[PDB]
RNA sequence: AUGUCUUCAUUAAUCAAGAACGAAAGUCAGAGGUUCGAAGGCGAUUAGAUACCGCCCUAGUUCUGACCGUAAACGAUGCCAUCUCGCGAUUCGGAGGGUGCCCUGCCGAGGAGCAUCCGGAAACGAAAGUCUUUCGGUUCCGGGGGUAGUAUGGUUGCAAAG
RNA sequence: GCUGCGGUUAAAAAGCUCGUAGUUGGAUCUAGG
């Protein structure tokens, strides 16, 4: 359409839009404390991480490096972080 | 690889304006293109415009008022003096009554009216009308 | 098919000036 | 051959068209009824148009044809066009059970609708 | 319509569209009829429907002279709801084939000067809409969500595919050009002469 | 005369009594007495009969096309063509054709705004196939500076004092009376900064003198 | 357009398209004028000679966008919510 | 496209200097064997002394014997 | 003058394609080039399915069938009328013609 | 290509001279020599047939190591950057759901097709558009048709030739 | 033809790539009252 709003375009565009073509550039990635099942240790873990986070002492595979998003293993669970 | 966003910035107001939109995004912004912006704007060739922000070279968004029948950009910025500041603008401008020559002078930038009336050459940035 | 036959013509006259220069 | 020419065609239509209650299924009787009802320059041209009116005429009782316009044919028509029922089938009355999609979600609720009737699959 | 309640959708009346099936637009769908759907088929929004189809009404009725208004369509489901609306708003009507050169051959017997044009769907009465693009006569049209918006100015958004849709529109086309008009009101109903004009008369009927 | 257009009839009519106020409603003219009505001064002139061949099996079949060009000079210019088999009948055609095609000429000045306008507003360029013909602004007292073909459109459409540059093969009559047909009736769709301010729409001819045409 | 000693000597001023705001030439058959009738809330019954008017030129129309100009103008002319 | 830099004026310069010499009427007029190739060495008129005389079968379509002289 | 979008072959995003040998002529035609067309028919003909059938050796044979991936080139396509010329709008036309 | 809240921080684009690669044929040397097959030889056809058709074949066609550097080497459209439309399909990767497949008017990168503003002499081109409203950067090339890519000079090559 | 030409088919994009000279090069530092 002729008017469209460029200042504040419509937030279900702008999340499903390319991440350098948005009003302003955002990365789609995060940052999350997984947990994993017995340690029990919150470790902060990158969204797309491409190296294997292992536990600290916990000496544990924590995510699987991917094409995409890092694998969490299974029995782990995430949260994002603010 | 870019080499003038003045002259990009212009093609997409152009083509916004020729497709009949309301407003157009501009890439890199830049000290030069929002004095372009505001001369236009004081000429009354468009409407507002807001410079967004992110952390690099920017972007701008223009309103366009749909009165603008072409934005050009002359590269390279040529030496215009006093002179022959007439004989650039009976070339490039469509008449007499209106249309504005933009240049860079050291006052800033302004239109060919004003450096005619403060009697300052510069070197030649573009034209609209 | 005509241009060419003339190429080849053309080259077989400078063979001949060649070898009569020699 | 046996092609009827449009100078045939065209006076069998307006035959048909302007005596339609004199044309009956009957060569002998078309023949009679255009002898007295047009004047024809040529007795083979009278019985070519004859002809083809009796042709003609047998497909009307048949059915529609198109270019011919016949009163009852027309009144039938309309009979049907203005042929409307009792009650509508549209009616809140009748309007009772309708099964709907989840396109209720908001359509049907940020409009400020409350529909008794509709029943979300 | 008209930043009023008393025109606003009425319950019976968004009712008659779920009964007919007048919101199920096909599959395809057009970045110009984005506006005019809410999230198989695509369900279009009944409220934008309405206000479509009012401001249809309040141009057409700006023809005072109501022959002026032609409506044209040629599917064959159309023709009682196109025959129904000529009778009831004194329009005039164009059934089956559109003779081109109807609105730029002024010699033509068939000649006409709409000073307003109605289209049941674009993509069949195709012809229509490029004979008053040169005449420059404003047209309304009956648009599903996958029709084209070319030379359309005011495009009801609808399902002009339906068998029973199709009816339920003339008719509320009618009954908002007759409220407007006069002739009725909103309490009364589409009433004339005391004879009900109910939406089953548009309605196709098989033979 | 037997008016059979709305236009027609309001024009006999004497309900619109300018050319002006048709074309600000864009209203298309489909009958010459209606511009012959309109406009009481217009000449005419037959810029060229050229003959047109068409081979058939025995031999060649000639028509003749004739290109006319009518003006009011003030302001109001058309351009007409017509082939025909007979040269009468060609011109008459082509005569028809350009009082149906009569269009408005916007005027403007160089410099100072005194006296009344005498050149085009501002340069406008017109296009037709191959041949582009660009109008320039001059002085008063310059003359027309152009060719005959261009030259002659433009005194019929008042235009006194211009520059001319033509480009193309302009040696064709037609594509160059018509690419500066197409320059001149640029001028009036050029927006420049004198027709920004807005006005109101009013009544449409046949919404105003409706009751005639009913009736 | 102002000229002369302050005299206007223009044949006429042309339209201009109520969204773009193009200017509509004398040959533009493309473009179209729409009239709304003005209705009061209450009773809803055309005030008679009351009315609205739109023009949209012949590029808009072909380019489409001529159904969702005339639905911005109604909104913003309080015509539509 | 050509060069439109700010200091290309020796490419400029160069490019139309080295594409003059593809014209007909500047290497005509700049060749350097004009004198030598023209029968007149550049003058307009000049004086001889007859020799014979032939006749030149004019070109088609045209059929005449053209009465010129060797000088 | 460019008589097709496509210059009459199917190549894009292609450099070289390997030939075929047309099954009539000979020719070399590059494949994309080449008139494709797959025959899938009776070994026996429709005439005498009915006579093998009744001399069958078996009570229920299923008769095979050959099938032939036909290459040829243009000029022999032609000739034997594989394909035909078209018009100038028919021409664009890509859908199979009817069977 | 995709993913990346990893690193450097202007390091880039195009490029006289210069350099690598570069189909097929062709040349040199050594191995191989099935098939096909220039040249050659026959049988046909023909007025003739130094051809088309058929038969037997030599160089070659194959491999190794060197030469040549030319093709309708074509998209007859140089490269880099940017803007302008719609639709649904296709290859790769990703994101979110459902059960390898399906769904998301999903996101990028390709290779296309048909709804296409504008452009063009037109054929036609989502570029060949955003150009008399000319002007983002840059390299190469053309200036009526032949003579002629010939003569001469230079240079590379064993030659053919470039 | 710098202003100001043209190179799909009319004459004209090097077969393609690397590359020195040459040419051209993203945004960003006192704006306000």
């Amino acid at each position: 359409p002729l008017a469209v709003d460029l200042l504040h375009p419509e937030p279900q565009r702008e999340i499903r839009c390319h991440k350098l073509k948005r009003l302003v550039q955002h990365p789609n990635s995060y940052f999350m404390d997984v947990k994993c099942s017995g340690c029990f240790k919150i470790s902060t873990v990158f969204s797309h991480a491409t190296t294997v986070v292992v536990c600290v002492g916990c000496n544990t595979v924590l995510c699987q490096p991917t094409r995409g998003k890092a694998k969490l293993t299974e029995g782990c669970s995430f949260r994002k972080k603010q | 690889v870019r080499m003038n966003v003045l002259a990009d910035a212009l093609n997409a107001i152009n083509n916004a304006e020729k497709r009949g939109k309301r407003q157009v995004l501009i890439r890199p912004a830049s000290k030069v293109i929002v004095r372009f912006l505001t001369v236009m704007m004081k000429h009354g060739y468009i409407g507002e415009f807001e410079i967004v922000d992110d952390h690099r070279a920017g972007k701008i968004v223009v309103n366009l008022t749909g009165r603008l029948n072409k934005a050009s950009v002359i590269s390279p910025r040529l030496n215009i003096r006093l002179n022959d500041l007439e004989k650039y603008t009976n070339t490039l401008l469509p008449s007499r009554q209106f249309g504005y020559l933009i240049l860079t002078t050291s006052a800033g930038i302004m239109d060919h009216e004003e450096a005619r009336r403060k009697h300052l050459g510069g070197k030649i940035l573009g034209f609209f009308f | 098919m005509r241009e060419k036959w003339r190429k080849k013509r053309m080259r077989r006259l400078k063979r001949k000036r060649r070898a009569a220069k020699k | 051959s046996r092609v009827r020419t449009k100078t045939v065609k065209k006076a069998s239509r307006v035959l048909i068209e302007k005596y339609y209650t004199r044309m009956t299924n009957d060569f002998h009787n078309n023949k009679r009824v255009c002898d007295e009802v047009a004047i024809i320059g040529s007795k083979p041209l009278r019985n070519k148009i004859a002809g083809y009116i009796t042709h003609l005429m047998r497909r009307i009782e048949r059915g529609p044809v198109r270019g011919i316009s016949i009163k009852l044919q027309e009144e039938e028509r309309e009979r049907r066009d203005n042929y409307m029922p009792e009650i509508s089938t549209v009616d809140p009355s009748q309007l009772t059970s309708i099964k709907v999609d989840t396109d209720t979600s908001d359509m049907l609720k940020a409009a400020g609708f409350n529909l008794p009737n509709v029943t979300v699959e | 319509s008209g930043g009023a309640a008393h025109s606003a959708l009425t319950e019976e009346d968004v009712m008659k569209l779920l009964a007919t099936q007048a919101h199920l637009g096909s599959t395809n769908l057009n970045f110009q009829m984005q506006q005019y759907v809410y999230k198989g088929p695509n369900i279009i929004n009944v409220k934008k429907t309405w206000e479509k189809l009012l401001l249809a009404a309040r141009a057409i009725a700006a023809v005072e002279n109501p022959a002026d208004v032609v409506v044209v369509s040629a599917r064959p489901y159309a023709q009682r709801a196109l025959l129904k609306f000529a009778a009831h708003t004194g329009a005039t009507a164009i059934f089956g084939r559109f003779s081109p050169g109807c609105l730029t051959n002024q010699i033509q017997k068939t000649f006409k000067e709409p000073r307003l044009l109605v289209i049941s769907d674009p993509r069949i009465d195709h012809q229509a809409v490029t004979e008053a693009s040169y005449v420059g006569v404003p047209v309304i049209s009956f648009v599903n969500t996958e029709s084209p918006l070319k030379l359309i100015d005011i495009g009801v958004p609808c399902n002009n595919k339906g068998e029973r849709s199709i009816g339920l529109m003339w008719w509320m086309l009618a009954r908002e050009i007759l409220i407007l008009r006069g002739k009725i009101s909103r309490q009364t109903g589409f009433v004339l002469e005391g004879k009900e004009i109910m939406p089953d008369l548009y309605f196709y009927r098989d033979p | 005369w037997t008016p059979v257009t709305k236009l027609g009839r309001l024009v006999k009519e004497k309900k619109i009594t300018t050319l002006e106020e048709i074309y600000l409603n864009s209203l298309p003219i489909k009958e010459f007495e209606i511009i012959d009505a309109l406009c009481s001064n217009l000449k005419d002139e037959v810029l060229k009969i050229s003959p047109v061949q068409k081979q058939t099996t025995a031999g060649q079949r000639t028509r003749f096309k004739a290109f006319v060009a009518i003006g009011d000079h003030a302001g109001h210019v058309g351009l007409g063509v017509k082939c025909s088999k007979e040269v009468a009948t060609a011109i008459r055609g082509a005569i028809v054709a350009a009082k149906l095609a009569v269009v408005p000429v916007r005027r403007g000045y160089w410099g100072n705004k005194i006296g009344l306008p005498h050149t085009v507003p501002c340069k406008v360029t017109g296009k037709c196939a191959s041949v582009m013909v660009r109008l320039i602004p001059a002085p008063r007292g310059t003359g027309i500076v152009s060719a005959p073909v261009p030259k002659k459109l433009l005194h019929m459409a008042g235009i006194e004092d211009c520059y001319t540059a033509a480009k193309g093969s302009t040696a064709t009559l037609g594509n160059f009376a018509k690419a500066t047909y197409a320059a001149l009736q640029r001028t009036y769709s050029y927006l420049t900064p004198d027709l920004w301010k807005e006005e109101a729409l009013e009544k449409s001819p046949y919404q105003r003198h409706h009751e005639y045409l009913a009736r | 357009m102002q000229n002369d000693a302050g005299q206007t000597v223009e044949l006429y001023v042309p339209r201009k398209c109520s969204s773009s705001n193009r200017i509509i030439g004398p040959k533009d058959h493309a473009s179209v004028q729409i009239d709304f009738v003005d209705v009061d809330p209450e009773t809803g019954r055309m005030i008679p000679g009351k009315s609205t008017r739109y023009a949209i030129c012949g590029a808009i129309r072909r380019m489409g966008e001529s159904d969702d100009a005339i639905l911005r103008l109604a909104q913003k002319d309080g015509l539509v919510p | 496209g050509k060069p439109k830099g700010l200091c290309t004026a020796r490419k400029l310069k160069t490019h139309r200097q080295e594409q003059r010499w593809n014209d007909k009427r500047y290497k005509k007029a700049h060749i350097g064997t004009r004198w030598k190739s023209n029968p007149f060495g550049g003058a307009s008129h000049a004086k001889g002394i007859v020799l014979e005389k032939i006749g030149v079968e004019a070109k088609q379509p045209n059929s005449a014997i053209r009465k010129c002289v060797r000088v | 003058t460019f008589k097709r979008r496509n210059h009459g072959r199917n190549k894009k995003n292609r450099g070289h394609v390997a030939f075929i040998r047309c099954t009539n002529c000979g020719r070399c035609c590059p494949k994309d080039k080449a008139i494709k067309k797959f025959v899938v028919r009776n070994i026996v003909e429709a005439a005498a399915v009915r006579d093998i059938g009744d001399a069958s050796a078996y009570t229920q044979y299923a008769l095979p069938k050959l099938y032939h991936k036909l290459h040829y080139c243009i000029a022999c396509a032609i000739h034997s009328k594989v394909v035909r010329n078209r018009s100038r709008e028919a021409r664009r036309d890509r859908n199979p013609p009817p069977r």
